[PDB]
């Protein structure tokens, strides 16, 4: 039908990043199935901490708190550092 | 040279997508049961035999020979002590061969 | 009985894309039962995804879900 | 007028596809607007730390069309993407070059 | 063709492997670093 | 240009060529072939995606390309270069993959 | 002339009429047998288990 | 208060059934707790997936059928399957 | 309506049916937890429940004494090559370790 | 302080032979010692991610085993 | 005589159910590996009794991993080697 995903996402960072670059079919193939792979160990590991918890709620700390324990090293403080700017952003922007 | 030279469209598949030739026997079936049938009539499917009112009598499968036992193990049928020798040595691939040659259980 | 056609010389090639510096000539017979034996898991959990979807094809999601739950988990196929 | 929920958090990435695929995910039946803003963004500095390494890998290897021998060399230069991947594989990325020491002759 | 610099770049890997002068892979700028990779480069300097 | 060589001289250039590309070291067909055994003993007459073939072919080198450098690693530990199966064995067992 | 089963008792399953089904070795072969009901009320009855070895006058 | 909501009674009943004999210690309760627990989130975690990947919004018996046939080795999948099948044949009557 | 029973009770099962589908219904696995589900998984984990109790209480038995001790479960798990796969990388509260060595160890 | 030394060579001694091992040489102890503290670290430090999020200062015996169940080294007879 | 009495120590901890590491050096080694991640931690009573279990199996695991290595090289004697080959094969790091 539509393939629900997220190829035009990626070409946009990758031409953010190096916008004289181009990308094979293949490499976006990894690239899509490595972001779906990532959403569904992170969401997965928020909803454990939710029942953990006794929450129902998926706020940010969990999606943090599961980035966190998923990342390794200074991965995990970058990652964490570029999610809490973005939510800075969007709860200053209304 | 032959009987024809523009033999009509009968109703196979000219240019769609299914198969080239007409409906398969199984939806003759299917669209010949939706026709004005009265109960009495010679419908092609009616003409089926019953089911066996017997219990069908155990042949065994290495040898054709009456079988009392069945094994644990490959559900083959057998009749002798011999024939049980040589079914235990059987490779699987004749194995699911003889219970899907009376389509027994084995897919 | 397909397996003797993975090659001794396709062996060699695979093993030293792993950097060892010789061979034994056991390896060849043994890699060819590891192979069978990985296929003999991945493939009858493909199968258990494809029954489970009602298919008689077996997809690249049916594999990648085995190969997921086998914890190998290849990028590339699927999404 | 409306605003893109993702121009509004400044990522390129999906936050209500992300909003939608937690939603429809069944991973709660409550969802909080923040937790796809911080996802995506995860998703995009991940995305954008890789392609970085990879482009790099391309240019420095004589190249430039990205192909998954790039990807591979980008995972597996650095220790945080190694250990992160580890195990999962990448479709003709191949093993990053190792010709063993010891091995490698006197 | 041009493959002759692939050839070359053969002969340059040959004669470190001659001298025995290659890395532990067998392999022959911190402006290619990422802020991540900067401030772990800066965990390795501290 | 030289004949007969020091062994492993050419062994040196099989693992740069092959760890340089990135090519499938066993041909197609044999592959092919060997998928459509595995599952009928489980399932008959199973059908196989163009996919799905290639990505089990992906898997199965990418499996063995691992197990090949633990192999590696063992024989190195055990004093020899020449790989054995029982250096296969302490690499699956240290692994948790049978035994 | 007489039929007798014998054999090792391998496996017994009993359920509800009532449905079962016995298995038996010797030291030469195997066999997996449905019962009919007037086995059930004596494999039952004289309480059968998996290991004993035993002698079935099959008419009676 | 919060309450324990554990499988104690139901483990103990199935001793009970097979060694009627022996006992269950305060610590081997503990064990058998955790690997009931563990199991139902291994099985309930896969037939999740199951549902999704096949993008079907129920869970049944033929979703938690296929996580018994992947999660349990050998002899184990086939008895837990008939286990199964013979508790819903009477359950549907 | 006169007297209420278990869907345990319908489904000859010990295994709580109610309390599986509460589980199930409440640990988001589905939108839809259809009835046939908790019936068919208390009936799977009653019988991992009865294969995994009685190896406990043979190995209990074997080592003589009438009570499953977490000592007795390890001696039945590690003497078990299926529920060595399925426990294959859980750890035994008061377990210890299945008594063994390589040959090569022993003396003269 | 110092008290990755606290695992004694007696204890390693012990520990090692449940494992079955016939020699220690006496080079083994410091690494054992390292890797142990390495194996804590990393279970510590996912029990202290998982009580910093339930907003509470006692790490709980549930808090290890959430971390050994995200490392997939899991324990039990502890609860869950 | 000597490796003999090392040799019959193995059966005794085999059979034997107890802990051998001692509890206060542990509990004080789990606060210390804790500091730097967090101070003023409070730990309760049975999590470093589930961490020590923990312990104890990962190293009673990687001492069978530590035997087959040097076996495998036909010592009866262990060395530091024999870890770094397990802890690379096993995935960990």
């Amino acid at each position: 039908s539509r393939k629900e995903s997220y190829s035009i996402y990626v070409y946009k960072v990758l031409k953010q990043v190096h916008p004289d670059t181009g990308i094979s079919s293949k490499a976006m193939g990894i690239m899509n199935s490595f972001v779906n792979d990532i959403f569904e160990r992170i969401a997965g590991e928020a909803s454990r901490l939710a029942h953990y918890n006794k929450r129902s709620t998926i706020t940010s700390r969990e999606i943090q708190t599961a980035v966190r324990l998923l990342l390794p090293g200074e991965l995990a403080k970058h990652a964490v550092s570029e999610g809490t700017k973005a939510v800075t952003k969007y709860t200053s922007s209304k | 040279k032959d009987p024809n030279f523009v033999h009509s469209g009968h109703g196979g598949a000219v240019a769609g997508k299914k198969n080239r030739t007409w409906k398969n026997l199984k939806q003759i079936l299917a669209s010949e049961r939706a026709l004005p049938w009265q109960l009495n009539d010679p419908n092609y499917f009616s003409i089926d035999a019953p089911p066996s009112f017997k219990p069908a009598k155990k042949y065994s499968d290495v040898s054709g020979l009456l079988a009392n036992y069945t094994d644990p193990q490959s559900k083959l049928r057998f009749s002798t002590i011999e024939e049980f020798s040589y079914i235990r040595r059987l490779p699987s691939d004749v194995v699911t061969g003889y219970l899907a040659l009376r389509k027994a259980t084995s897919i | 009985d397909n397996i003797q056609g993975i090659t001794k010389p396709a062996i060699r090639r695979l093993a030293r894309r792993g950097g060892v510096k010789r061979i034994s000539g056991l390896i060849y017979e043994e890699t060819r039962g590891v192979l069978k034996v990985f296929l003999e898991n991945v493939i009858r959990d493909a199968v258990t995804y494809t029954e489970h979807a009602k298919r008689k094809t077996v997809t690249a999601m049916d594999v990648v879900y085995a190969l997921k739950r086998q914890g190998r988990t290849l990028y590339g196929f699927g999404g | 007028k409306a605003k893109t929920r993702s121009s509004r958090a400044g990522l390129q990435f999906p936050v209500g596809r992300v909003h939608r695929l937690l939603r429809k995910g069944n991973y709660s039946e409550r969802v909080g607007a923040g937790a796809p803003v911080y996802l995506a963004a995860v998703l995009e500095y991940l995305t954008a730390e890789i392609l970085e390494l990879a482009g790099n890998a391309a240019r420095d290897n004589k190249k430039t069309r990205i192909i998954p021998r790039h990807l591979q060399l980008a995972i597996r230069n650095d220790e945080e993407l190694n250990k992160l991947l580890g195990r999962v594989t990448i479709a003709q990325g191949g093993v990053l070059p190792n010709i063993q020491a010891v091995l490698l002759p006197k | 063709g041009l493959g002759g610099q692939e050839e070359e770049e053969e002969q340059r890997w040959l004669d470190a492997l001659e001298k025995g002068e290659l890395d532990d892979n067998g392999d022959l700028n911190e402006r290619l670093l990422t802020a991540r990779q900067r401030a772990l480069l800066q965990k390795a300097r501290s | 240009k030289p004949h007969r060589y020091r062994p492993g001289t050419v062994a040196l250039r099989e693992i740069r060529r092959y760890q340089k590309s990135t090519e499938l070291l066993i041909r197609k067909l044999p592959f092919q072939r060997l998928v459509r055994e595995i599952a009928q003993d489980f399932k008959t007459d199973l059908r196989f995606q163009s996919s799905a073939v290639m990505a089990l072919q992906e898997a199965c080198e990418a499996y063995l390309v691992g197990l090949f450098e633990d192999t590696n690693l063992c024989a190195i530990h055990a004093k020899r270069v020449t790989i054995m199966p029982k250096d296969i064995q302490l690499a699956r067992r240290i692994r948790g993959e049978r035994a | 002339e007489t039929e007798i089963i014998e054999g090792e008792v391998v496996e017994i399953q009993i359920d509800r009429s009532k449905v079962g089904k016995l298995t038996l070795k010797t030291t030469e072969m195997e066999t997996i047998y449905d019962l009919g009901t007037k086995m059930i009320e004596s494999l039952t009855k004289d309480k059968v288990q998996a290991g004993d070895v035993i002698t079935i006058d099959k008419a009676t």
